[PDB]
């Protein structure tokens, strides 16, 4: 998701969410202190990379350990 | 804010100023080229950083140059 | 099986981190006037050779190793 | 008269001059290539007729003649198929025993050991098993002989050359004016009454006189040979009255208004044919008759040259409420001066139609002997799901091309179009919520089941044994359809489909149809369907509404339909264009349709398909594992994907080994796509510069300078390989799995 | 054992190609002769003069990560 | 003197009454329909027209559409929450694309671009190569 | 220096056409111009531009 | 022999592969009548298969314990037909294409529109050039020791770095 879909798709989406939150009664009493924005170009690559990496390593660890211990030979 | 620098290879053909979507650059008097005019960056704080000015510059390499800088509400391009 | 694949994956991160910091050196640490005609400077002077030749070896291994596997399939 | 014929004579000279000058159609490409980007632009812009000329009349002439070229390729395609069925098939041997002989219309040449693909199919014949249902469609027409298929093949070639000639005639010799094209009310009267109405009338005529009596003799047990020539059914009423004893009356009970005499051929019995497992042809003949009367009457609703009738303009302009403001004013100029707005409706409709078509052909199988051919059932169903999927998103692409190019604000002050754009932040933010609401619930039902089961607590899972989620609304509707024959439809003998309940139909020991019970495992999957459609709509809708501007880019419409970005400022502008919205939504349509065909392939194999023995002992294909194995992701991964893979992975050395190769080949192409989707252009163009250097060093370089693929293009490559590899891997998995169980 | 070794060879060469190209072109290229002025990591140079996604030396590291994971795999 | 518009949900947010808001003025010889940068359509009023927007780009984007599409010409203002106004476009009444005697040089390096220093030379300083 | 029509080699390092040859078209005689020499080329750069201005110390003459 | 391999004519496992490949096609042949097209096709397939095993037996190839032929690329001259002789053959055809294609680019370079002749081939000129690469090892050698093969270092554009 972070590697194929880029930023200006996401920036436009959040602008409708900032709008919605500002127009709904009883949710208007609360407000962010940091303007919500979409992750940047280089930040999306690093995050998409960490997911691809952590997912890559955890699924092989899962396979190699239980296929050996489940057969023991 | 962002940083916009203008080099001396500027031939003064006003194309960066016509491309700027947030009125950052302007043309000023200059006596170093045929057109006697050089680009200038007097309002870099409205600069959003979209680099349309560099896509318009005909010189090789570019005369106008945009460098990423600390972001405010104006350069982030926020309407909220 | 856990041990061999643990040190091979860590070996990969270390290797990739070595070249990553090798690039950082050239950007904000390399001084061209200090290494005039140096063994380090000459590497940049034929950088197109290294890259284009590394590209040939890669294309060669890829075409034949992949082609042989598909022929057997 | 307002509806007339206006044609320009000798509009375009026909010469080979322009053929030798690639890029003649556009102003920028006609200068010639300087870089390799030019070669790519040549193809991306060839059919963009709107950007080649400014005249609407010249765009319309190009489109009209291109339709003739598209149809001529379809006639050639149809003529081929009939030719293959007549010279490279086992049609005759299949007609004599369509329960044991497998179908095949393709034979491969023996050259590199590939003859193994000629399977041992039966009837002293060897070939590739084809799953298009040509055979079943031919039997329903009352084919019975290869000679008849040969005439269709010659007639398909003649029609194909007639189309090629008409497209050349209408673009060069007799080019019709703009006034001719802008006749919507005339055009609607002709397509409803002429194309659809007379099409159903004549087809019904073929079914009553040729297809009905031949099928009756085939079904009773008469060998094809003993059946007389089709034309002999048109001459001797004696032959026709033996099968349907109401031809002795002739045509007189039709003009006397006594139509119940024909209850022999105009039935309303419902159900299927116990012998063939297909719909009753007599019902299908009644179906086309009732259609054709409806289509011909509907083709009188518009006003052309005689006062009577409706003008499309006064209809739409009368519809305005106090919420809608001006209502439908302006939608005429739109839909009669822009081809993009037309496709946007049309592709969305035709794509929805192909989805609708696939749902009705597995539940009420219309051809004989097709319901027990599970390879055909599975192949035909997924095919229309894919064609439907691509056409639906293609309607949304043209909706956004219309907003950028043909849309003007002055033509639409305060109408429905202007108003949607005014609260576009509200449609998108509300849809956005419905998407976050549907995903957390429908997909979280599976996670809960995955963790509960893994923790050793099956008593707490969402299942038919724990916390039930019964689809009571759909179960309620099933009962209505079951009790409908006699009560709500008092003249109907049986239910439309046996899916809503009833009896079990069987042909040759295989199950054709059975009631499809819905439980909580059904319920959970239907929400996944709900959820993936809502997300796909979120991307495409957003692309159309924000095609012209946003808070991010106020002048998006000046940048065009497809631009890569507006630079690395204003945070990230990547994929802001409405073309990139189409690009993203293609990955969702893919995601949505993949779950649909997975749901269909598994539910039919678990709960319908199978064989039987004495005392009605039903043995399903996967043995009824659908209620307790599809509620978790692990169950979907282990019982659907892992278990049913055994065919395609063990197909080597057999006749279905091409499916094993295409399986790997599409896993390779899918991975190949990720190189284009994850990377970007400026790493590739620097790579090319070191390569060009090695050429320059050896005194040579191409004068057409090599340039990396552009930003937009590198995305369109990665998406085309992603679909090709993804859909392909499933294509190979579905056919090698269903040929082994049929 | 012979075919896999040539696949392992291919993996090492392509990974090296991306890392060596990223280090040597870190200071500049034909498409961006003043790359050292922007540092090690930056988004791109905009859509000008063709378009410049993944031009920074940091991007070479990000692309190489996929190859390390693949050739250790 | 606001133009004819039925409203839309794409207008200003809290940022307007809390952070700077922008207005744009133009003069039209006749009543014509134009496109809103945040909204689909609106009828401009003959005589002076006043429009409030949330961004400088949105204001400048309207100017561009007012210029080469209608032949008219406008002024931008920055309005603060206290009430102080600023005059922005055109800065000195003359458009930035046309040279005007009296302007000065801001941000100009007096050499070509290949003449910047190495980043190792400005080590441990609080600058950059392009600020020398 | 060059004249009109002379074939020169570019010595600017950040130019697209460094070490590459091309043809002088116009030399500005007014020395207030810093880059007086229009040099044309038959191959385009990445921005599809075919020409550029240079100084006299940045071009070499071929023969 | 090399690597403990045995020749294929003396491998017990290579002979079993030959039998089982023929048995599989014979058991498929029995379901057809003798004059018909499927019986003539499978009979021709067993001839092609039987000639494939005979060919290898006398070929001089090496088999393993798996019963399959192996190839030796150390450079032994006794197993030349396996890599050397088809290797010299490929080099002749691959170097023929690269040489001929390069001659074309260099020829149409000195022209008003060189790019025009890369999308639209001057076929009479191209046809002439294609067959002049039959003596490329002599033609590529004359230009190496002339100066017309490789250009000088001041003629290649280089990245700012070096
Ligand atoms: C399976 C998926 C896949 C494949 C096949 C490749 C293939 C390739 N990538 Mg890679 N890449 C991938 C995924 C993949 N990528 C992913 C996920 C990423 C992360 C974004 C990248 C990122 C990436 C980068 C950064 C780099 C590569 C490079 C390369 C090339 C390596 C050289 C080579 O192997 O030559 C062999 C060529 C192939 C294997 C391509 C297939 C060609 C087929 C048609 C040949 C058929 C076999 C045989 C020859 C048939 C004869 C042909 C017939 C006409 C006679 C090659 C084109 C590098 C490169 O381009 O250097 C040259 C490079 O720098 N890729
Ligand atoms: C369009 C649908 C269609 C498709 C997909 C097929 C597919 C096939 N047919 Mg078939 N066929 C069709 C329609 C179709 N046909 C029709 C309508 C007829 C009746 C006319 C036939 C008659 C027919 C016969 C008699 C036979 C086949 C056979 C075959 C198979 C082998 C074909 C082959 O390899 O030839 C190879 C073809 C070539 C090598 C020709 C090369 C074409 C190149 C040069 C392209 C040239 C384009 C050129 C550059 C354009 C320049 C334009 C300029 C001249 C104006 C293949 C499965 C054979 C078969 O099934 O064997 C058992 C066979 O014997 N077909
Ligand atoms: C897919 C694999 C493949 C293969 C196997 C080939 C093979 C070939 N290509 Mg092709 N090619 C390919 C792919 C391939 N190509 C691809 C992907 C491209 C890119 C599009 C090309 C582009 C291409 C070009 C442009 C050309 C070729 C040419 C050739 C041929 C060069 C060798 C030759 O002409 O015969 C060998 C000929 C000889 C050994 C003759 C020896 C010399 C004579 C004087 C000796 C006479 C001896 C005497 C007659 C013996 C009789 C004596 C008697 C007593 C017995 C060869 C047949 C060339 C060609 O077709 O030739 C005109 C050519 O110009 N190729
Ligand atoms: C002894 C080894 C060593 C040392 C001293 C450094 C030191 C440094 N590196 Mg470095 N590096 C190393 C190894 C090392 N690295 C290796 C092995 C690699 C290869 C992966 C890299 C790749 C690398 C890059 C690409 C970059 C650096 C940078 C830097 C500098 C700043 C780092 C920073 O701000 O981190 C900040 C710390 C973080 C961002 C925390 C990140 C945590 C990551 C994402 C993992 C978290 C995921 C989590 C574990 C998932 C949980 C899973 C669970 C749910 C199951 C610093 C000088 C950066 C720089 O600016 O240099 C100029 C830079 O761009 N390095
Ligand atoms: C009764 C009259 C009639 C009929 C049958 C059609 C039929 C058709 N029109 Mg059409 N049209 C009509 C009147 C009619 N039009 C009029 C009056 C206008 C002017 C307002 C138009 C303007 C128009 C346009 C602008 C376009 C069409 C197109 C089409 C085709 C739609 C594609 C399709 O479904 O393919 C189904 C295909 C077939 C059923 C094959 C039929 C092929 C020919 C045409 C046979 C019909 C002739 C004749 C009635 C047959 C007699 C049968 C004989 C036994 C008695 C279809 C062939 C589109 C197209 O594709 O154009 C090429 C298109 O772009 N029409
Ligand atoms: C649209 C296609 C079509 C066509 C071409 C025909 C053609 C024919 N029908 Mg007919 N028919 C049709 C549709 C069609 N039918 C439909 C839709 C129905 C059911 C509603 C019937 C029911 C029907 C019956 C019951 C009979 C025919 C008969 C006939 C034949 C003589 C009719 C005649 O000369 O009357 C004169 C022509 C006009 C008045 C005009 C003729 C072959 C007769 C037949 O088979 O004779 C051997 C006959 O008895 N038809
Ligand atoms: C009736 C259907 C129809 C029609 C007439 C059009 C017509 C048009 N579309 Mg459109 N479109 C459609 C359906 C349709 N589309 C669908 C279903 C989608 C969703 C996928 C789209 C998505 C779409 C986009 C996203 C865009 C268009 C564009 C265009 C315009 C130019 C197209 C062009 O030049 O392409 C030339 C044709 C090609 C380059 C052919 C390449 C096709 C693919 C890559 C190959 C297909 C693979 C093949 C089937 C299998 C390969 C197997 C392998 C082994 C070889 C033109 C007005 C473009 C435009 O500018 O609009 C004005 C544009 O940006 N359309
Ligand atoms: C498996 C991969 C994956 C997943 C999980 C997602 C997830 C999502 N994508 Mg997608 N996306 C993907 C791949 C994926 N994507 C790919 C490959 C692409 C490239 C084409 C994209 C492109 C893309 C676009 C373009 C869009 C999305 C959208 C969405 C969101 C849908 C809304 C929703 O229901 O969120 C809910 C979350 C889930 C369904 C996943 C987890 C469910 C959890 C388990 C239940 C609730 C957990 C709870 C809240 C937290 C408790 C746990 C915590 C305490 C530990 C969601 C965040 C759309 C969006 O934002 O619309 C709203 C949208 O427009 N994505
Ligand atoms: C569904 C509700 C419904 O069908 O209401 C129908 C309602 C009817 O509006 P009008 O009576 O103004 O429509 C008159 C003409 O537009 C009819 O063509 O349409 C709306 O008000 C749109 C509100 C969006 C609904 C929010 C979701
Ligand atoms: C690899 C890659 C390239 C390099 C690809 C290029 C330059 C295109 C090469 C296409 C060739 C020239 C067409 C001919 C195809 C092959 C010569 C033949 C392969 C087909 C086989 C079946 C034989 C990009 O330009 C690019 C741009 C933007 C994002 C990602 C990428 C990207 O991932
Ligand atoms: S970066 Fe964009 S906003 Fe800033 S001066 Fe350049 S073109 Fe104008
Ligand atoms: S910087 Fe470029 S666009 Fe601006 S005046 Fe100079 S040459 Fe013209
Ligand atoms: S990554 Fe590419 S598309 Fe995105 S801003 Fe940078 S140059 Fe433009």
């Amino acid at each position: 998701m972070f590697l194929i879909s880029w930023r200006g798709y996401w920036q436009e989406l959040i602008e409708t969410l900032v709008w919605a939150h500002e127009r709904t009664p009883l949710a208007n009493l609360i407000r962010w202190r940091d303007k919500p924005v979409a992750l940047s170009i280089v930040q999306a690559r690093l995050v998409g990379l960490v997911h691809f990496s952590v997912g890559y390593i955890l699924t092989y660890a899962a396979f190699l350990i239980a296929s050996t211990s489940g057969k023991f030979g | 804010s962002h940083s916009v620098k203008i080099y001396d290879t500027c031939i003064g053909c006003t194309q960066c100023v016509r491309a700027c979507p947030t009125d950052v650059l302007e043309m000023i008097p200059w006596g170093g080229c045929k057109a006697k005019q050089i680009a200038s960056a007097p309002r870099t704080e409205d600069c959003v950083g979209c680099k349309r000015c560099e896509s318009a510059c005909p010189t090789d390499f570019l005369s106008v140059r945009v460098y990423l800088w600390h972001e405010t509400t104006r350069s982030m391009g926020l309407a909220y | 099986a856990a041990l061999y694949t643990h040190h091979q994956y860590i070996a990969g991160f270390l290797m990739v981190g070595a070249f990553a910091h090798g690039a950082i050196f050239f950007v904000r640490d390399y001084d061209p006037e200090l290494n005039k005609n140096n063994v380090l400077a000459r590497m940049l002077e034929h950088k197109e050779a290294i890259i284009s030749h590394l590209s040939w070896a890669s294309l060669f291994l890829g075409f034949h190793t992949l082609g042989l596997y598909i022929h057997n399939d | 008269k307002n509806v007339q014929i206006f044609v320009e004579k000798d509009a375009v000279e026909t010469s080979f001059e322009k053929w030798s000058q690639p890029g003649h159609f556009s102003r920028t490409l006609a200068k010639g290539p300087k870089t390799t980007t030019w070669i790519w632009n040549l193809h991306a812009d060839a059919h963009d007729f709107d950007s080649q000329t400014n005249s609407l009349e010249e765009v319309s002439r190009k489109i009209f003649s291109a339709h003739f070229g598209q149809l001529a390729a379809i006639f050639l395609w149809i003529s081929g198929m009939h030719f293959h069925g007549a010279y490279f098939s086992n049609y005759s041997a299949w007609l004599s025993d369509p329960i044991k002989i497998k179908q095949s219309s393709q034979v491969v040449w023996p050259i590199v050991g590939q003859e193994i693909l000629n399977a041992d199919v039966g009837g002293n014949f060897q070939g590739v098993q084809t799953t298009s249902g040509w055979f079943q469609m031919w039997r329903a027409e009352g084919i019975t002989s290869e000679v008849e298929l040969y005439w269709i093949a010659i007639g398909g070639l003649i029609m194909s050359a007639l189309m090629l000639f008409a497209g050349w005639f209408h673009y060069h010799k007799a080019a019709p004016k703009l006034e001719w094209f802008q006749n919507a009310e005339s055009m609607m009267n002709h397509h409803l009454a002429g194309l659809l109405g007379l099409g159903c009338l004549s087809w019904s005529g073929h079914q009553i006189h040729i297809a009905l009596p031949i099928n009756k003799l085939l079904d009773a047990g008469v060998s094809p040979q003993e059946i007389p020539l089709p034309h002999e059914f048109l001459i001797n009423r004696d032959l026709m009255a033996q099968l349907y004893p109401s031809f002795e009356k002739g045509l007189t009970p039709f003009f006397s208004g006594q139509w119940g005499v024909y209850s022999d051929f105009l039935t309303f019995k419902g159900g299927l044919n116990p012998v063939t497992g297909g719909l009753w042809l007599s019902d299908i003949a009644h179906h086309h008759l009732a259609l054709s009367v409806l289509f011909i009457i509907a083709g009188h609703m518009y006003r052309t040259n005689w006062g009577i009738g409706h003008s499309m303009k006064e209809i739409l302009e009368a519809h305005k409420g106090p919420f809608t403001g001006e209502g439908h004013k302006g939608l005429y100029e739109i839909l009669t001066t822009s081809w993009h707005a037309q496709l946007a409706i049309n592709l969305a409709m035709i794509g929805s139609l192909s989805i609708i078509v696939a749902h009705h052909m597995y539940a009420m199988p219309p051809y004989p002997y097709i319901a027990t051919d599970y390879a055909t059932q599975l192949s035909l169903f997924t095919h229309h799901m894919w064609i439907g999927g691509f056409c639906v998103v293609g309607g949304a692409a043209h909706g956004a091309i219309f907003m950028v190019r043909d849309y003007t604000p002055a033509n639409n002050y305060n109408n429905l179009l202007d108003r949607d754009l005014r609260h576009r932040d509200e449609i998108i933010s509300n849809l956005n919520w419905v998407c976050i609401f549907l995903g957390c619930h429908a997909f979280g039902f599976y996670i809960h089941n995955d963790t509960m089961r893994a923790l050793g607590r099956p008593q707490d899972m969402f299942s038919d044994k724990a916390i039930q989620l019964q689809p009571i609304f759909a179960q309620w509707i099933q009962n209505i359809h079951l009790l409908a024959p006699g009560t709500t439809a008092p003249n109907a003998l049986a239910t439309t489909s046996y899916a809503f309940g009833g009896d079990i139909v069987e042909v040759g020991g295989k199950i054709a149809m059975m009631p499809i019970k819905l439980g909580t495992a059904d319920f959970m999957v239907h929400h996944i369907h709900a959820f993936t459609i809502h997300v796909t709509v979120l991307i495409l809708l957003k692309g159309v509404l924000y095609a012209r501007s946003s808070k991010l880019i106020p002048d998006k419409a000046n940048l065009g339909f497809r631009f890569p970005c507006d630079g690395p400022g204003r945070g990230g502008t990547c994929q802001s264009s409405s073309w990139d919205h189409v690009f993203l939504g293609l990955f969702w349509m893919y995601n949505a349709i993949s779950v649909v065909i997975f749901h269909f392939s598994w539910k039919m194999q678990s709960d319908v398909w199978g064989t039987v023995t004495a005392d009605g002992s039903i043995s399903h294909i996967t043995g009824g594992n659908f209620a307790q194995s599809s509620i978790t992701i692990n169950g979907w991964l282990r019982d659907f994907l892992w278990s049913q893979a055994s065919q395609v992975i063990q197909s080597y050395g057999s006749a279905s080994s091409a499916y094993g190769l295409i399986f790997l080949g599409a896993h390779f192409i899918w991975a190949f796509s990720l190189m284009f989707l994850f990377s970007g252009r400026g790493y590739w163009q620097e790579l090319i510069e070191s390569i060009v250097w090695a050429h320059n060093k050896l005194n040579f370089a191409p004068a057409i300078q090599p340039r990396a693929l552009s930003i937009t293009q590198g995305r369109a490559v990665g998406l085309a390989h992603y679909l090709l590899g993804g859909i392909g891997t499933t294509w190979a998995f579905f056919l090698a799995r269903s040929l082994s169980i049929t | 054992d012979f075919l896999v070794h040539h696949a392992i060879a291919l993996g090492l060469h392509v990974t090296a190609l991306i890392l060596v190209k990223g280090a040597l072109d870190a200071r500049g290229s034909k498409l961006m002769p003043d790359k050292k002025d922007f540092g090690y990591s930056f988004p791109c140079d905009g859509p000008g003069r063709g378009g410049t996604c993944d031009i920074s030396a940091w991007d070479a590291f990000y692309l190489a990560m996929f190859w390390m994971l693949n050739t250790i795999g | 003197p606001s133009p004819i518009f039925g409203g839309s949900t794409g207008g200003w947010l809290r940022k307007a009454q809390v952070e700077e808001k922008y207005v744009i003025t133009w003069d039209s010889p006749k009543e014509q329909i134009f496109e809103m940068p945040t909204g689909g359509a609106a009828i401009m009023r003959e005589g002076p027209n006043l429009l409030k927007l949330a961004r400088k780009e949105q204001c400048l984007a309207l100017g561009t559409r007012l210029r080469s599409k209608y032949k008219i010409k406008y002024q931008f203002y920055r309005v603060f929450p206290n009430g102080e106004v600023q005059y922005l476009h055109p800065k000195d009444g003359v458009y930035p694309e046309k040279v005007n005697a009296g302007r000065q040089g801001v941000g100009q390096n007096f050499r070509s671009i290949g003449k910047n220093v190495s980043p190792i030379e400005v080590k441990f300083t609080g600058k950059q190569p392009y600020d020398l | 220096g060059p004249k009109r029509g002379a074939k020169v080699k570019i010595l600017r390092k950040e130019s697209y056409w460094y070490k590459g040859t091309g043809s002088v078209v116009a030399v500005d005689q007014d020395p207030n111009t810093r880059y007086p020499v229009v040099v044309r080329f038959n191959k385009v750069n990445y921005a599809n531009v075919s020409t550029n201005n240079y100084a006299l110390d940045e071009i070499q003459e071929v023969e | 022999d090399i690597s403990g391999l045995t020749p294929c004519k003396e491998s017990k496992q290579f002979a079993k592969r030959e039998k089982q490949a023929l048995k599989k096609l014979q058991a498929s042949l029995k379901l057809y009548a003798d004059d018909s097209a499927p019986a003539l096709a499978i009979k021709a397939t067993m001839e092609k298969t039987k000639k494939r095993f005979d060919n290898y037996g006398k070929y001089g190839l090496l088999c393993g314990s798996d019963g399959l032929p192996h190839l030796i690329v150390s450079g032994d001259q006794r197993h030349w037909g396996e890599f050397i002789t088809p290797g010299i053959l490929f080099l002749y055809i691959a170097g023929w294409i690269g040489w001929v294609g390069r001659s074309y680019l260099i020829a149409i370079r000195d022209e008003k529109k060189p790019t025009q002749k890369e999308i639209i081939i001057d076929v009479p000129l191209a046809s002439r050039l294609l067959f002049r690469g039959f003596s490329w090892p002599v033609a590529a050698y004359r230009e190496l020791l002339n100066g017309e093969l490789v250009d000088a270092a001041a003629a290649a554009a280089a990245a700012a770095a070096a």
